[PDB]
């Protein structure tokens, strides 16, 4: 087996991870506090994958959930701790030649600095924010 | 219902033509990639050799040649890579999005220790901008030699070799256009590049034909050094990386050498020349002097997002192995990721600048040069300002000729100071005898000299420094520590001469705000002192000459001044006891005129009408001489 | 030679612009009457808006605005401005307990007894009393005035109705760099947006009341409350277009 | 030999990634690529209604709508072209690169008046960069209604359709990924339509539900103006269009509307507005307001490459039929291109700009707004240096308030002036009545006063007029129109007032080069004038001022000053019979220095130590009060 192709990036709640095969069959995505496996038998060739992920941080594996469409599948895990720092997505440090940062959906979103505050959209969630004070 | 089911296709033909002329911008690129596809063999084949030495029988020199041809329009390069079997040499060059690069990554164990350039599978045919045809002769250890060629006319060709053996690599023969035949100038392959490949891990060797023999000259001859810890690098490593890079004779003056891990991960070395360079804002086309490069690769310089103005003197490199690249490989698809990139450079040059400070011989070098940058920085910058401020310097009244900080100003406060004081003005000279700081100077108060004009935009932004307030001792309200028995005094003075203030009020008109009496003066008359808020007379002298202004808004900003007279003054007595002897006398009045025009002059505000002055300053002289 | 720039910021501009305070050039020897004083503060009242006229036109950008608008807008606000220049003197030599008109003329409770100020000055001193409370800086309180003069515009529309728009999007962006240099956690930052906010959309409801008092006075000649002609002739003028409610109040906060 | 013959390849799968992930950098054109083809397939069949009408039947209205949902998380993109056939689906939709509208073009006849936008064949996954799942359901008048479906998996499908007809025309529909939903709003769609393609021909609706209905929104109201023959366009035409174009409530002071013809074409149009922004030179980010078209689709604005920063003021567009733009359509290919525009739209500007000057009073209302811009390009642009030369205006010793062209100037020229008087300073007043203006006033000399800090960058580029030198009457020597009498008569005095001069020049040791007898003075007693080089005394005052400058050159163009002597002064008689007296006599040494501190006030001149000036005068002040 080999391990399928996968981008990931995140939010102050989820972790995104997708895993690019298409044309997928018999999707078994396994949820669990620390560990995140994921089987795949797919593409034009019926190639077995399989990537087994040992994760940085826990997750909460009851509100995870994963969405099968003919492009890739997109897994997203629910962190354990809001707010929680994730530098990586794995507990260990080296690199995988089959992972990578989705940059195109990556966001910094932990930064909260005083940006121009209007921006009346951002100023207006930052209102209502405000207005829960 | 019935659905059919389709797969996608392509146009080859028209696909074709996208590659060459709707990708590239800059034709000068095709050597670039050329040359990383040659970096890529090349670790190929050192990578196996690492499990499997009997793969370099075929040949140990990793190495890429570039010969031009001026006789036969051609260009060569070579490689002792790894090669191509025939059949990836069909499925590779013959598939335009195929990746054998990106392939093998995936394809490799982790941790192996790999970087290669090459996902995207289109860029061979980038050749095609100055070729007309090209032709690729390649050996691989498991097959035989053979040739491929095409002119991208929808097919190419491929037949077993005849020439003579190569051992291992490829040889990719450009038959160039004879229009595009710079392309074959020592001078111009040269530039290319040094501009954007040359720090490529193997030896590039350009072989020019000169009076007969072939010169060889080793390209990129510098190694990039950033890679390496930066615990193993001595200052003299550092400084010639720094000459070579910056193209120096006189070495750097400090460094830092850093790395940001996390989702987004870059390696970074930054320097501080020894001397500013005398362009510095006035250039204007030229913004910072940071280079973005991907393993290795360069990709952009003169972008204004990765560093602020004021500091574009900073020289250096920012080295990514991950960023998402543009189909040209020229630029970013994320602009969101060069706002991260700027925030830990600007966090890690304060920190070189604190770093700094604590060598007081090289700090001082250091801010005679840039002293500027940081004033300017403290001005835009609303992030930094309270560490920028720590690395101020300046002169005072009582440090002779060293510049101190801020905090050696405030370890000589006395205990009764709730201020710093400061004074603005054009020179060193004039602030220091200035009639503004007679009586601090008598109570023994430091008073800190701001001469330049940047100052006031600096301290502007300043206001407060631990707590403390800043005060311009060249504005309304200032105040002293001061005993009980001396403010009943001032209160009897002010009391006293309140008709004068009146009375010159009058005289003067709209030529001042209020006449008062002064509490900073000892031996000067009369003194001219703005309101608190906004303008002094250094801003405005430096507001009206900046060229590109609005004319338009100077007829509402100005200074707003007031006059201060000293009470112990003998003019001032004597003109006191005039004035109530009679309101009207002439006399009484061409004095307060004089004192107020000579009071303005000593205040920093240029006059208006200088010749009137002057003509009083000649009727004095005529009647000194009875004329 | 080149010509390399450096500007000042808006906040700058606007302190050398602001105006200078007015002496009411009251005669202390004169004693209370409820008219005397409300008329003393109507002459000056009179005074403080020609100068808020040409405060206004100094203003980077009012300028540029269609000349009907800015005088439209400069009647439609002039009390909310003359709101908050009272609010700040108070404030800055508070005495929560006084009102700060003018030098010579500071109110206590004991003077503060005509039924108006028995009544309005409720609100007078509200303003006082939460400029206080979130101890309002020098520039927050300028960017905040600035801000006053654009709150209020014809339901109909202005002539020049985008570039108000975009003036006023620059001030507001100034009153942010104003909350953020005073340091802290960002989202103290927008703590404290908020409420300076919530305060400006709360002088609406101070300035109706006070136009409502302002509006009897003028029209009921039954008192001998006099004004200058300048004022009068913008109390005329306005109180029909307020009365039919042709004026659109603009709010930060919706509720 | 035995050769094989092959075909390039795809790589599908690849290639549809590269396309939906590396080609594009923002998302926000996915719109601007649907309504672009919406365009396309409605001239296309606008076209082909013009030789058979019944291709029309199906419907008559051509336009476009935008239907997005929140409910079903999805945005429909509602077209009334010429739709396709099942074949056309397929082909073109699930062929990447494959382009109809290209074909189209192709197999018209020329010079037929349709210009499509549209030549890649891959902009349509596009869509993918928001979607999830695209549906398209097509009718074409020759065919049944079929939809056509694809998630960019690989494959797609195609079934007839069995829902509500369209009669002719395509809908698209972009289901959206859980977190693209801004593209849903109603705010958001009209900030992309608006930015990108507010200048397609046919209108286009958006379709919002509001408190319980739809409200139906034109958004495209404004139609390009500009591919107008000029001659028919009134000036109220020109002025709604710029109104709407720049939101200004008042029209154009003056407009250009020209074509350029040749291997590059293009048409354009520029606005003068009537008030020059505030921010104009101070707003760093946005310059240039000239925006750049391609088949009427924005491609790029505020380029630094269009025009020269000196006419930034001017408002206006450029639209080319066929510029090689990028495979993003975000930029252009070849960007050598852009300097052929630049050349052409500044000549154009600076012909309208003579066209304004040479008639009408408005030019005085240009010029009060926008003198700074010339003076600026008088500056930097050498090209163009002559004739903006002309379109200066300057007040002038004789002009009263009006302010005069150089041509003026010369026409009242006395027959004996080789060259034109000019000062600066800072004020009208203070430079008019100028000690150094007295003798050439007494001959009836016209002088220019400059009196704007541009001023002195302006007259460092401009040597003549006409042939006509310029000559600072603040300079070193001046040649007046004298007579012979005068001349020898000025030796005569040279000569009995060498003595005073050598004193003078002893007791100011280095104040001054020389002390020297004037030619330029009436009744002022003497001034002090420069070099021929290097700075003179205004533009040394505004150097210093500049800030972000570097202080180390302020030692080097400060230039030398010389004092003059007004030799029939009584004042200076009365010093030369002193000096003469007794060289060392103490009251000669006072009086030179008075003298000389007061012609640097004159003049001007910062004092050095003004606080020394301050007590000369105290003193002199004493005496006469008898302290
Ligand atoms: N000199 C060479 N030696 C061995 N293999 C080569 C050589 N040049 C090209 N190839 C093969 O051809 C493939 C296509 O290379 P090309 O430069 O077109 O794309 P790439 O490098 O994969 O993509 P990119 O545009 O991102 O650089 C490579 O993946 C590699 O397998
Ligand atoms: N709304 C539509 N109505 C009719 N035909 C369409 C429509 N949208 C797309 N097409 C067809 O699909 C083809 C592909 O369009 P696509 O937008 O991908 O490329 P293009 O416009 O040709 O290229 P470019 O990227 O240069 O805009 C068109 O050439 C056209 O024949
Ligand atoms: C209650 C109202 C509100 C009052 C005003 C509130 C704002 C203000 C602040 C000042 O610093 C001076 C005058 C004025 C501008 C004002 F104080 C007076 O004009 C009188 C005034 C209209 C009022 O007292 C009357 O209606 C009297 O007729
Ligand atoms: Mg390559
Ligand atoms: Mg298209």
């Amino acid at each position: 087996m080999q391990p399928a192709s996968a981008k990931w990036y995140d939010r102050r709640d989820y972790v995104f991870i997708e895993f690019c095969v298409e044309d997928s069959k018999d999707v078994n995505v396994n949820f669990e506090k620390s560990k995140l496996t994921f089987s795949c038998l797919g593409g034009s060739d019926n190639f077995k994958h399989l990537n087994e992920i040992d994760l940085f941080h826990c997750i909460d594996p009851n509100d995870s959930k994963h969405k099968r469409t003919d492009r890739s599948i997109l897994c997203c895990l629910r962190k354990g701790e809001s707010g929680q720092s994730w530098p990586r997505l794995t507990k260990e440090r080296a690199k995988l030649n089959w992972l990578s940062v989705d940059f195109n959906n990556w966001k910094d979103w932990e930064d909260d600095s005083d940006e121009d505050m209007s921006n009346f959209d951002r100023f207006s969630e930052m209102m209502n924010n405000m207005g829960g004070d | 219902e019935e659905v059919e089911t389709f797969a996608f296709q392509a146009e080859i033909a028209q696909l074709m033509s996208l590659i060459i002329n709707t990708f590239y911008s800059n034709k000068e690129i095709f050597l670039r990639e050329l040359i990383s596809n040659s970096s890529d063999a090349l670790d190929k084949i050192r990578y196996e050799s690492l499990t499997d030495p009997s793969k370099l029988d075929s040949g140990k020199e990793l190495h890429i040649n570039l010969i031009p041809n001026k006789q036969d329009r051609t260009l060569t390069i070579v490689d002792t890579g790894i090669g191509m079997t025939k059949a990836d040499l069909i499925n590779n060059l013959g598939t335009i999005a195929k990746s054998g690069t990106k392939a093998f990554m995936e394809a490799l164990q982790a941790g192996a220790d790999i970087s290669m350039i090459g996902q995207f599978g289109v860029g061979f045919y980038s050749a095609y901008l100055v070729a007309e045809k090209v032709t690729v002769i390649t050996k691989h250890n498991d097959d035989e030699q053979y040739a491929w060629e095409s002119s991208a006319g929808g097919s190419f060709t491929v037949r077993t070799d005849t020439g003579e053996p190569m051992g291992r690599g490829t040889k990719v023969i450009l038959h160039l256009k004879e229009d595009q035949t710079e392309y074959l100038e020592e001078r111009r392959i040269k530039e290319i590049v040094k501009k954007h490949s040359q720090f490529i891990g193997y030896p590039i060797t350009l072989f020019v034909e000169k009076e007969k023999y072939i010169d060889q000259e080793e390209l990129n001859k510098t190694k990039p050094i950033w890679t390496r810890n930066p615990d193993d690098i001595t200052n003299e490593e550092y400084g010639e990386f720094y000459k070579s890079l910056t193209n120096d004779w006189e070495d750097h003056l400090a460094v830092k050498h850093f790395s940001v891990e996390g989702q987004l991960e870059f390696r970074a070395l930054l320097f501080v020349p020894r001397r500013a360079p005398f362009d510095l804002f006035e250039n204007r086309k030229k913004k910072n002097n940071i280079k973005l490069y991907v393993r290795r690769v360069f990709i952009m310089d003169n972008c204004e997002e990765l560093i602020p103005e004021y500091l574009n003197f900073i020289r250096g490199v920012v080295d990514s192995e991950d960023l998402p690249l543009n189909i040209s490989r020229e630029m970013l698809q994320q602009s969101k990721i060069l706002k991260v990139i700027r925030k830990n450079l600007v966090k890690k040059c304060l920190e070189l600048f604190t770093e700094l400070a604590e060598d007081k011989e090289n700090y001082k070098k250091f801010y005679e040069q840039f002293s500027k940058n940081i004033k300017l920085g403290i001005h835009e910058d609303s992030q930094n300002r309270k560490k920028l401020s720590e690395l101020l310097r300046y002169y005072t009244s009582a440090s002779g000729d060293e510049m101190v900080s801020l905090k050696d100003y405030c370890t000589r406060m006395k205990e009764n100071q709730k201020h710093i004081y400061y004074i603005t003005g054009e020179t060193k000279d004039q602030v220091a005898n200035s009639a503004f700081v007679e009586r601090l100077r008598k109570h023994g108060l430091e008073v800190i000299y701001m001469i330049e004009p940047i100052d006031e935009y600096c301290v502007q932004q300043l206001k407060e420094f631990e707590g403390k307030t800043l005060v311009s001792v060249t504005k309304e309200g200032l105040e002293l520590p001061e005993d009980e028995e001396e403010k009943k005094k001032q209160e009897e003075k002010k009391t006293k001469f309140e008709n004068l203030c009146k009375i010159m009020k009058d005289i003067l008109e709209k030529k001042v705000e209020k006449v008062v009496v002064s509490n900073r003066l000892v031996t000067s008359p009369c003194c001219i002192v703005t309101s608190t808020y906004g303008w002094t007379a250094n801003m405005e002298r430096i507001m009206k000459a900046q060229a590109l202004r609005d004319n338009s808004t100077m007829g509402y900003m100005a200074a707003k001044k007031h006059l201060e007279i000293n009470p112990d003054h003998s003019i001032i007595e004597t003109l006191r006891q005039k004035a109530e002897a009679d309101k009207n006398d002439k006399s009484v009045k061409d004095l307060v005129i004089l004192l107020y025009e000579t009071a303005l002059l000593s205040s920093g505000f240029s006059l208006e009408d200088p010749q009137t002055h002057a003509n009083r300053i000649y009727r004095m002289i005529k009647l000194g001489l009875g004329i | 030679a080149t010509l390399p720039q450096l500007t000042p910021t808006l906040v700058s501009l606007l302190e050398v612009i602001e105006p200078e305070v007015l002496y009411a050039g009251y005669d202390s020897s004169v004693p209370d009457s409820t008219w005397r004083i409300m008329t003393t503060l109507n002459m000056l009242g009179g005074r403080q808006v020609i100068a808020a006229v040409k405060w206004a036109k100094a203003i980077p950008g009012f300028r540029n605005l269609h000349l009907d608008d800015q005088m439209t807008l400069l009647q439609y606000s002039w009390m909310s401005l003359m709101a908050f220049a009272l609010g700040w003197r108070s404030y800055r030599q508070s005495s929560a307990n006084l009102l700060c008109f003018a030098p010579d003329l500071i109110i206590n409770e004991q003077r503060m007894t005509l039924p108006c100020m028995y009544d309005q000055c409720k609100h007078m001193l509200y303003v006082s009393s939460e400029l206080h409370r979130l101890q309002v800086s020098y520039e927050e309180y300028l960017c905040m005035k600035t801000l006053l003069l654009l709150s209020s515009v014809p339901k109909d529309g202005l002539k020049s109705q985008e570039l108000f728009d975009e003036i006023r999007m620059t001030y507001i962006k100034e009153l942010g760099k104003a909350i953020v240099k005073r340091e802290g956690n960002s989202s103290q930052n927008w703590q404290r947006f908020y409420q300076l906010t919530k305060l400006l959309d709360s002088m609406h409801e101070v300035v109706e009341n006070l136009l409502n008092y302002c509006f009897q006075t003028f029209l009921d000649k039954t008192m001998s409350i006099e004004f200058p002609e300048m004022l009068a002739e913008i109390i005329t003028n306005q109180i029909p277009k307020y009365s039919n409610g042709n004026i659109k109040k603009l709010l930060f906060h919706q509720k």
